């Protein structure tokens, strides 16, 4: 099995479908998804960007994802 | 150097483009628009087809950039009718303008593959501003109305064609990646409109249609970015 660090990178790249080592809101959508209302989907993704995305570029990189 | 912020709420892409229930999240499709998981076939190679995909809410960005990736494919050396990329005040869900409403308030960038006025100047890309009052002149391929234009054969290309449309400091710029290489950053200048006014708030959109002739109109992705001037904050 994986170390805690190897597990973090693993779940970071799990929805990095374009392989650019950055998580965008659409890639998050796919992670988050009968179906929830589109308003609750926006609220969640928005919350994640507001919490994780420090340089406000609409992406979450590994550093932002991990914290430490 | 302008700050670039990705906006997921006004975007869509592969490889999970559609949701389990057939919707593109945050986008409305209409007419005969078909979303699947890797592309949206906006207008199929069937007769007199009309399709559009527009955003569900208005973007309020003073500066923006959209990158649209697409294929226009047809069995012949002449196809029809073409594809339109929009920023407008209202959703133009259905209508006669490359698949959507006429008399739009804003800008439509038309990728015109059909030479309706026989001027031998197609496929072409034309930028057409509108204020809610002008009818699109499709019999002259908008030549009486065009703010700027270029000649690009955007049909049947080895790789997806890309359009980069930038609205920055009042200037609307179109760059085209003509689909000859797998390098997605090989853009060439198409057209420029200085001092352009478009509404403060609008829907982004994409639409297609076919005539007697009929090309397949596939959009692989629509990527929207907010632009901030050096000195401000997003
Ligand atoms: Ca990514
Ligand atoms: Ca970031
Ligand atoms: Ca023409
Ligand atoms: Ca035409």
């Amino acid at each position: 099995e994986m170390s805690p660090q190897e597990l973090q990178l693993h779940y970071f790249k799990m929805h990095d479908y374009d392989g650019n080592n950055l998580l965008d809101g659409l890639e998050l959508s796919t992670a988050i998804t009968p179906l929830m209302s589109e308003d609750e989907l926006i609220n969640i993704i928005d919350g994640v960007l507001r919490d994780d995305d420090k340089n406000n570029d609409g992406y979450i990189d590994y550093a932002e994802f991990a914290k430490s | 150097l302008p700050h670039r912020r990705f906006e997921y709420k006004y975007s869509f892409k592969g490889p999970h483009l559609v949701q389990s229930d057939g919707t593109v999240p945050f986008w409305a499709h209409a007419g005969n628009a078909i979303p699947s998981s890797d592309q949206i076939r906006v207008a199929p190679s069937l007769k007199s087809q009309r399709g559009s995909v527009w955003t569900k809410t208005k973007a309020a960005f003073e500066n923006w950039e959209v990158e649209v990736t697409f294929r226009v494919t047809g069995r012949g050396r002449i196809g029809a009718d073409g594809l339109a990329i929009w920023y407008a005040e209202n959703q133009g869900l259905e209508g006669p303008v490359f698949g959507s409403a006429d008399l739009w308030n804003g800008v439509g960038i038309f990728f015109d593959s059909f030479d309706n006025d026989g001027k031998k100047n197609n496929p072409a890309i034309v930028i057409i501003g509108n204020n809610g009052q002008i009818h699109y002149d499709h019999q002259n391929d908008g030549a009486s109305q065009a703010l700027a234009s270029c000649q690009r054969d955007f049909r049947n290309k080895p790789y997806p064609v890309r359009a980069k449309i930038t609205y920055y400091q009042n200037t609307l710029t179109v760059m085209i990646n003509n689909g000859f290489t797998p390098d997605k950053n090989d853009y060439e200048f198409c057209a420029k409109v200085e001092n352009m006014i478009i509404p403060a708030q609008g829907h982004f959109g994409i639409s297609a249609a076919t005539g007697g002739l009929a090309d397949d109109h596939d959009v692989l992705s629509f990527l929207t970015f907010q632009l901030t001037e050096p000195g401000k904050e997003p």
